[PDB]
RNA sequence: GACGGUGGCCAUGGAAGUCGGUAUCCGCUAAGGAGUGUGUAACAACUCACCUGCCAAAUGGACUAGCCCUGAAAAUGGAUGA
């Protein structure tokens, strides 16, 4: 049935329903490409002020806490149906948490099937191309045009967002080139309050 | 046990029109007409107005239940071939001998000379919906393109099968014309 | 010689899984000889590599 | 214990195996040595200029050369100097054989040698310092007069030295 | 039982075969043991002494032991020809990376001395080998490696072979 | 995602998760084997354990024994009687 097997949820629910009523101001984050190398260097800063707490869609076991708390799992923004989340909890630093949590990011190339964050720029132009790596990009469907003396297609505007998969042939163009345009990491979605929403705005700063 | 009813549903896009008359499905798309019979099934192929096509089977067990998903996916192949037909990409791998490839468009045939330094000319016709052309952009690659998957992939498989090293050790030589990509648009 | 072409060519006639009774190529995620001589036997090894 | 200094111009990042009588039975890699521009007789004494006495033959030690010289540096491992001060003498001829470690207490060296590798080891200090390096070797014990990780959990030494050494 | 113990094994319809094939198995084994030629000593095949043992006109008896029979056929050609009756020694040169799987093949096959391995230069080892086993070891260190490997002579006569006259 | 101490102890040109004898605890978490593998001067790099994201409802295994198939090759042409 439930509550069985290896790595039991009945020893996780002691953290997933009990310490989820002892906090003031929380950060709905994004764990869609975040490492454990980049996570251990942000889970030592939060450890003194709070915790990095998520049951990951075990959290509809929070419906029994909503008797007097009136805590929304679906009534707030980002209705939690298409993504992964690991929400950030704080006791001491409920206020200046948004600055070290958005510093330790690393820019890196993406792969195929990644969750495609809001700031992705395709490597293009003269500096974003070799004359030898054209024959890989010459394999694809789209025909090329000559701009600034190079077999290349230019796309520097944002075309993809969270919820659309990246094609498979686009991954090697980020991996082989040194072009890492965006420094990605944790992404705050909603600033959550104990029964309401504190800030219903996004702030990546 | 044979289940009472086991159906599927095929979604017809708005530019495609199916003309089915007793297990004889005939799509018509913008880019070309395609048809296949399914007279080897006890199946009532049947369309719901304009947008749906419902393969159904009353009292099938297995070897019959297993066939409705097959003949649903084949109609889906016929549909996708007549909206945005399949285009296969085939690449030349050789050790030392550069493979030459000829192509005309009478029967759209391919002719494969200097394969492993063999002097026999590997003239091969394509199945009767298919054309092909060399990739000027990517080196050592010929892209196949067509309207039906059972014609296109079979033409590609005949190119690939007829491009083998015989009487040798196939783990080392690896000279041939293999299917690389299997795109649609 | 591109390594991706060697990977593609090994995908089609080297990366197999040959049955032990039926010396017969199967796909690399097989568990059963597809042929009657084997007895549909579930005894099969990979195709050996080179060095 | 040589002192640790800042990185310099054009640092020759090296990796060595020994520190006692280096290259005794040819116990150093002769390929990590001359790949960087340095002779072999220069390279043998580098293993002892950084640690003369407390090296061991499986190491993540580091030796740096500030416009090439021996600068008395210690960017060394956290594992050599904790099983080195058990049975103290760590030379090359006595690292041909096995050894049973000494059960003489080292809680008060396991805070200075705690972060010898990196500055902040991304580990919770001041309450769990003795449950990472106190149990890092199940061979032998630190002292037989106490049993670790339970009369060593909050029973700790040093509020200012768990990240920074002496 | 008396006929079995106090008798001698007589021979059936296959006597002529189990005697002629026996005396043609005997010359095809005991004569070919350790024999190198004149002129900067090399080994060779069996059929050269199958010529040169009918050429010395050897008559083969079985009741003298096979090791003694080995020491008897080479006495006559030390008397007649200029052939060597001992071991030899080689100095194998192999590169480091692509020769270790050649090392551990012959290391439990034959005896070694002077195992001197580097990183930058070539593994040089010396051998304790019979005179005849060289022609295998000239070819097996190329047909496994796939490149060139060097045969350098060390010494031409060591005892404890058949020179102790067992 | 698959991190640190740590490249665990030992052993040696070199053996760092990944040729071997022995142990197998910790931090941080939802999740880490002192590593299920491929390879290498050893690394690196790819990879599996375990967790998590999309999803929407049944899934997986070890057996049992009915029919059937492999096992199953002989000489004139061929015999459930056809």
């Amino acid at each position: 049935m439930s509550g069985a097997g290896s790595k039991r949820k009945n020893v996780f629910i002691e953290k997933a329903t009990k310490l989820f009523t002892t906090y003031d101001k929380m950060i709905v984050a994004e764990a869609d490409f975040v490492g454990s190398s980049q996570l251990q260097k942000i889970r030592k800063s939060i450890r003194g002020i709070g915790a990095v707490l998520m049951g990951k869609k075990t959290m509809i076991r929070k419906v029994i806490r909503d008797l007097a708390d009136s805590k929304p799992e679906l009534d707030a923004l980002n209705t939690y149906l298409k993504q992964n989340t690991c929400i950030i909890f704080c006791k001491d630093n409920i206020a200046e948490v948004k600055r070290v949590i958005n510093t330790q990011r690393v820019g890196a190339p993406a792969k195929a099937g990644v969750f495609a964050p809001n700031d992705v720029i395709i490597p293009a132009g003269p500096t974003g191309m070799e004359p030898t790596q054209t024959s890989f990009l010459q394999d694809l469907k789209i025909a090329t045009k000559i701009n600034r003396g190079q077999i290349d297609i230019v796309n520097e505007v944002h075309i993809i967002k969270t919820g659309q998969k990246v094609g498979a042939s686009e991954a090697t163009l980020l991996q082989k080139l040194n072009i890492k345009p965006f420094t990605y990491g944790l992404e705050p979605k909603i600033i959550y309050d104990a029964g309401a929403c504190y800030s219903p705005s996004i702030s990546e700063e | 046990m044979k289940v009472i009813n086991s159906s599927r549903k095929v979604q017809i896009p708005e530019n495609v029109t199916v003309d089915v008359k007793g297990r004889s499905v005939k799509v018509t798309g913008p880019r070309g007409t395609l048809s296949k019979s399914f007279d080897h099934a006890s199946v009532d192929i049947n369309l719901v107005g304009k947008k749906e096509l419902t393969v159904d089977l009353w009292f099938g067990n297995r070897k019959q239940i297993a066939c409705i998903k097959t003949i649903t996916s084949i109609i889906e192949n016929m549909i996708t071939g007549v909206t945005k037909g399949y285009e296969y990409k085939m690449r030349f791998v050789y050790a030392h001998f550069p493979i030459n490839v000829a192509v005309t468009d009478g029967g759209r045939v391919v002719e494969i000379r200097n394969f492993f330094g063999e002097k026999i000319v590997r003239r091969i016709e394509l199945l009767d919906g298919i054309t092909c052309y060399r990739n000027e952009k990517a080196k050592d690659e010929i892209v196949l393109t067509g309207n039906s998957l059972e014609l296109l992939s079979q033409s590609c498989a005949t190119i690939q099968l007829r491009s083998a090293i015989k009487y040798k050790d196939v783990r080392k030589f690896l000279d041939g014309i293999y299917v690389s990509e299997r795109n649609v648009l | 010689i591109e390594p991706s072409l060697v990977i593609l060519a090994r995908k089609y006639k080297c990366d197999k899984m040959i049955c032990r009774k039926c010396y017969a190529r199967l796909h690399p995620r097989a568990v059963n000889c597809r042929k009657k001589k084997c007895g549909h036997s579930n005894n099969l090894r990979p195709k050996k590599k080179l060095l | 214990m040589p002192p640790k200094v800042d990185p310099s111009e054009k640092v020759e990042v090296f990796l060595r195996v020994c520190g006692g009588e280096a290259g005794a039975m040819s116990t150093l890699a002769p390929k990590l040595g001359p790949l960087g521009v340095s002779p072999k007789k220069v390279g043998d004494d580098i293993a002892k200029a950084t640690q003369p006495w407390k090296g061991m033959k499986v190491s993540v030690k580091l030796t740096i050369q500030n416009r090439i010289a021996v600068p008395e540096v210690l960017p060394s491992a956290s594992a050599l100097v904790i099983k080195a001060l058990k049975e103290p003498p760590r030379d090359r001829k006595k690292e041909k054989n096995i050894k049973h470690n000494g059960n003489i207490p080292l809680e008060e060296i396991c805070k200075i040698a705690k972060t010898m590798r990196f500055k902040s080891l991304a580990v919770d200090f001041k309450g769990s310092v003795l449950e990472i390096l106190g149990t890092a070797h199940s061979v032998g014990c630190k002292v037989n007069g106490k049993s670790p990780r339970d009369i060593q959990a909050g029973i700790q030494s040093g509020e200012i030295e768990v990240v920074e050494p002496k | 039982k008396q006929i079995l113990t106090k008798g001698e094994v007589q021979v059936s319809d296959k006597e002529r075969h189990t005697q002629l094939e026996q005396m043609f198995r005997d010359i095809a084994t005991i004569v070919a043991d350790k024999c190198v030629n004149p002129e900067t000593k090399r080994p060779y095949t069996v059929i050269l002494i199958e010529r040169a043992m009918k050429d010395i006109h050897y008559s083969v008896k079985t009741n003298k032991s096979t090791k003694q029979q080995a020491l008897e056929v080479i006495k006559q050609l030390k008397e007649k020809m200029k052939i060597e009756r001992a071991h030899m020694r080689l100095r194998f040169i192999l590169p480091v990376n692509e020769g270790k799987k050649l090392k551990e093949k012959l290391k439990p096959l034959i005896k070694v001395i002077e195992s001197e391995d580097y990183g930058q230069q070539l593994e040089i080892v010396c051998l304790i080998d019979p005179g005849c086993f060289r022609e295998i070891d000239e070819l097996i260190k190329k047909e496994t490696k796939g490149k060139g490997s060097l045969e350098v002579l060390n010494l031409k006569d060591v005892e404890e072979g058949d020179e102790k006259f067992e």
